[PDB]
């Protein structure tokens, strides 16, 4: 029996350009 | 390897993000970003909002 509301969204991760 | 379980039901709002049910636990979930994760859900890989997910130890 657990009750918890949804959390805020995190900043998008970093990703370098393709080779 | 690694594992995780979604705290709630979330919808991956990203091109490289996948969704999974709360009770639906997945495997091979590594942590790339301090705020985002990445693992294999039912075979396929993806990204998980650490906010709606939690790894296992």
């Amino acid at each position: 029996t657990a009750f918890q509301e949804p959390p805020p969204k995190p900043s998008r991760p970093k990703y370098r350009p393709p080779p | 390897g690694i594992t995780a379980i979604a705290l709630y039901d979330y919808q991956a709002a990203g091109d490289d993000e996948i969704s999974f049910d709360p009770d639906d636990i997945i495997t091979n979930i590594e942590m790339i970003d301090d705020g985002w994760w990445r693992g294999v859900c039912k075979g396929r890989y993806g990204l998980f909002p650490a906010n709606y997910v939690e790894l296992r130890q």
